[PDB]
């Protein structure tokens, strides 16, 4: 699973398959989202800029 | 915007939680709260004898 993000256009090739939309979350300083990196488990609680 | 019109011989104390800074303005100023600025709500004694 890999996330393609940014100002681009995508056409899903026969090999790849779309899973979910992954809308961004707006966060300012002293606010964040409790993010659990399920590949490594570590919950980071990323705050500051949007994540 | 949330803006409080402070009386002349009065003081209102606020903190920008987004910016990690403290400021209190006395006198008759018009405070302008930043998106994470909050007021110093003061519960004060009143009533005929006291409360």
């Amino acid at each position: 699973c890999w996330l393609i993000r940014g100002p681009l256009e995508y056409v899903p090739s026969a090999k790849v398959e779309v899973v979910e939309e992954r809308q961004a979350i707006p966060l300012d300083q002293n606010e964040g989202i409790y993010v659990q990196d399920v590949k490594t488990g570590k919950v980071r609680a990323v705050i500051g800029s949007t994540y | 915007v949330v803006s409080y019109r402070v009386p002349h011989n009065a003081a209102v104390q606020v903190y920008d939680y987004r910016a990690k800074r403290a400021r209190v303005v006395f006198g008759p100023e018009l405070v302008t709260l930043d998106p994470e600025e909050q007021f110093t709500v003061l519960s004060l004694s009143a009533g005929r004898p006291k409360r």
